[PDB]
Order: C-alpha cells, then sequence, then structure tokens
C-alpha cells in the first residue's frame, strides 16, 4: 500500500518574547499511516508534560497531529521537535526557528 | 455565513496487538466538539467544546451507544476489506469514514457528505444526489451493490436532510458566541536579507478564525504563485489559526511587492507592504 | 449528533 511522509512545523502560539510563557507548537500533518511518535526536546533532552490532539485527517485522508507544551523561551534554550514514522529510517528532528 | 457538521472516523486494525483501534471525532466548521477513543480507559463521547457540555445525559449515553456499536461494525468492515482485496490477518490496515451537512445562511441544506477510504485511498462515496454511489475499484463495486439492495443512501439522505441539518443548527446557537463569530487575522511583513544581492519578504497572519484564508504576493501587481513559499496553515492552540507566505526578491526592488489577504473576518481583502 | 451506521461494507 501506499504512505506518506509527515510534514513538520515547530512554532509558538504567541510571538516569542524572551522571559514571558508561551506554548510550543508542533504540528505534524499530511501523514499515513496513523502511528507516529513525536517528542518535544528541551536542549536535547525530552519534555514530560508535553499534551496532543485528538487524531483527525484531512480531506486526502493524510493524517495531523498537535503537539503543545508550556513554555518560556529565553536566550540560550534551544528546542526542538523529533518525530519517528514508518516512513522514516532514522527520526527526524526539527528546530524551533522563532522566525517561522 | 454558511456553516458546516463533520465527522471522521478512523478504524485501525493491528495484529497481534489486540482488536482494532476506533477514534470518532466531530467538528463544526474548524471546531472540534466531542471526541471517541475504544483505547481510552473508560470509552465514552466526551465534550471538547464548553457549549455541547450543556446537553444531558440522553444525549451522550445515545452518542456513547452509537460509538461502541460503531466501532463494532468497522471493526466487522475490516475483516471484509481483508476479503476484498485478498490479503491476509497478519497486516495492518485502516479505515477511515467521513460525513455530513453544510447549511446556508438561511439553515437550509446546501449539500450532504458520506466519504469512505481504504488505506488511504478513495474506496466509496456518496453522489451529490445523495441517492446514488461512487466507487472507486471492483472491491467497492461489491459493497455499491449491497448498499443499492438494502436502499442505504435513502437512509443517509433522511439523516443528511434531516436531524444533521437540525442539530447543526441547534450547535449554531448554542455556540454562537464563538461559532458564529469570525476573527480577523492579525497582520504584518517582515524583512530577512538573504545576501547582498536577495531578501526575503514575509507575510504572516496571525490569530485568525476560521481557517480559511488567502495570501498572496503581487510583483508589479502580478501575482507571483509560482515563485511563493506557502506554509500548511496551522493550529495555534487557542482555537485560532496562523500561516505565512514568503518571496525572495531583489534588494532594493522590495517596495514593488504587495502582500493581498483574504479572511471571512475582514470586511474587504486587505494590502501590505514592508514598511522599513 | 452523529449518524447510525447499520450496513456493513
Amino acid at each position: 500500500m501506499i504512505q506518506r511522509t509527515p510534514k513538520i512545523q515547530v512554532y509558538s502560539r504567541h510571538p516569542a518574547e524572551n522571559g514571558k510563557s508561551n506554548f510550543l507548537n508542533c504540528y505534524v500533518s499530511g501523514f499515513h499511516p496513523s502511528d507516529i511518535e513525536v517528542d518535544l526536546l528541551k536542549n536535547g533532552e525530552r519534555i514530560e508534560k508535553v499534551e496532543h490532539s485528538d487524531l483527525s485527517f484531512s480531506k486526502d485522508w493524510s493524517f495531523y497531529l498537535l503537539y503543545y507544551t508550556e513554555f518560556t523561551p529565553t536566550e540560550k534554550d534551544e528546542y526542538a521537535c523529533r518525530v519517528n514514522h514508518v516512513t522514516l529510517s532514522q527520526p527526524k528532528i526539527v528546530k524551533w526557528d522563532r522566525d517561522m | 455565513g454558511s456553516h458546516s457538521m463533520r465527522y471522521f472516523y478512523t478504524a485501525m486494525s493491528r495484529p497481534g496487538r489486540g482488536e482494532p483501534r476506533f477514534i470518532a471525532v466531530g467538528y463544526v466548521d474548524d471546531t472540534q466538539f466531542v471526541r471517541f477513543d475504544s483505547d481510552a480507559a473508560s470509552p465514552r463521547m466526551a465534550p471538547r467544546a464548553p457549549w455541547i457540555e450543556q446537553e444531558g445525559p440522553e444525549y451522550w449515553d445515545g452518542e456513547t451507544r452509537n460509538m461502541k456499536a460503531s466501532a463494532q461494525t468497522y471493526r466487522e468492515n475490516l475483516r471484509i476489506a481483508l476479503r476484498y482485496y485478498n490479503q491476509s490477518e497478519a497486516g495492518s490496515h485502516i479505515i477511515q469514514v467521513m460525513y455530513g451537512c453544510d447549511v446556508g445562511p438561511d439553515g437550509r441544506l446546501l449539500r450532504g457528505h458520506d466519504q469512505s477510504a481504504y488505506d488511504g485511498k478513495d474506496y466509496i462515496a456518496l453522489n451529490e444526489d445523495l441517492s446514488s454511489w461512487t466507487a472507486a475499484d471492483t472491491a467497492a463495486q461489491i459493497t455499491q451493490r449491497k448498499w443499492e439492495a438494502a436502499r442505504v443512501a435513502e437512509q443517509l439522505r433522511a439523516y443528511l436532510e434531516g436531524l444533521c441539518v437540525e442539530w447543526l443548527r441547534r450547535y449554531l446557537e448554542n455556540g454562537k458566541e464563538t461559532l458564529q463569530r469570525a476573527d480577523p487575522p492579525k497582520t504584518h511583513v517582515t524583512h530577512h536579507p538573504i545576501s547582498d544581492h536577495e531578501a526575503t519578504l514575509r507575510c504572516w497572519a496571525l490569530g485568525f478564525y476560521p481557517a480559511e484564508i488567502t495570501l498572496t504576493w503581487q510583483r508589479d501587481g502580478e501575482d507571483q504563485t509560482q515563485d511563493t513559499e506557502l506554509v500548511e496553515t496551522r493550529p495555534a492552540g487557542d482555537r485560532t489559526f496562523q500561516k505565512w507566505a514568503a518571496v525572495v526578491v531583489p534588494s532594493g526592488e522590495e517596495q514593488r511587492y504587495t502582500c493581498h489577504v483574504q479572511h471571512e473576518g475582514l470586511p474587504k481583502p486587505l494590502t501590505l507592504r514592508w514598511e522599513p | 449528533l452523529a449518524l447510525l451506521t447499520g450496513v456493513r461494507w
């Protein structure tokens, strides 16, 4: 059968301001089948309190999920989203770019 | 304006790991309001929006009974599909369904929907007439013959024209403060030099609802469709959505570019530019 | 309000 690799966007709910509380989002979409593994990373380490949306899909049947956690961005700290899927040989890591 | 209600079912087999998982979610426009997960500690139709919470125990018990029966039906359909496609019991497969109604300002049915997929490919679909079917392959034609014999299309039509419309209108009234409220995008243009000879202009739209939006770049009044990078519209997490569009421009020609924004919450389409 | 599913594939 056919398989589709996930698209990945990492971003904040509100425009980032250092020292101000926010929400870090990882939006995964366009993938098939539905089994997927997603972690939010802080300086390479796994964040524990991460929640996610109920599984749903687009008109082309591809699935999407929002993963998110509360965070306070700083100048030094680096955040990332790490995704694994059957279409991926190794976990893909996308770093949070505050201007994207 | 116009509104929609939509239900999405996902049924996923997993040999060696118990019975197929069944997940159902319900939406009004771009607002999720219910969910069901057969893998939950205690599976029930559960509220995901505040305005549905006022429905009583008869509603929730009724919807829960239905979802449990539905899960059983689609577990059976997964077994049937194996026979239709000459597949073994060892593999994992997925059935998806998506159905619902659209109503116009006057609350009348604009059109109904009921479409199914197998392993991410079109399987069978109720036509816009709500009386006939489109089958995607010879397996779905078997299902079509069964559903024609049992006059299934008539049952769907009765639901799409009746209950679906009536309950959508009910939800629209109970959640009118949010469901019938459009939030316009907050927009601005950012500028990032790539080199001495090029710069990126990025047109941002933030905090809008519903998700439907159009962002286009024009150069000298001409659409730059094939040269624009457009990210997928994404949820912010607070019900609203985000999107941006970017174009790479020659340094010194920034002012020849204009961003055009169309959204239901705006009285007129917006035109903006980079303001240094 | 969800549809009642009756007939199988």
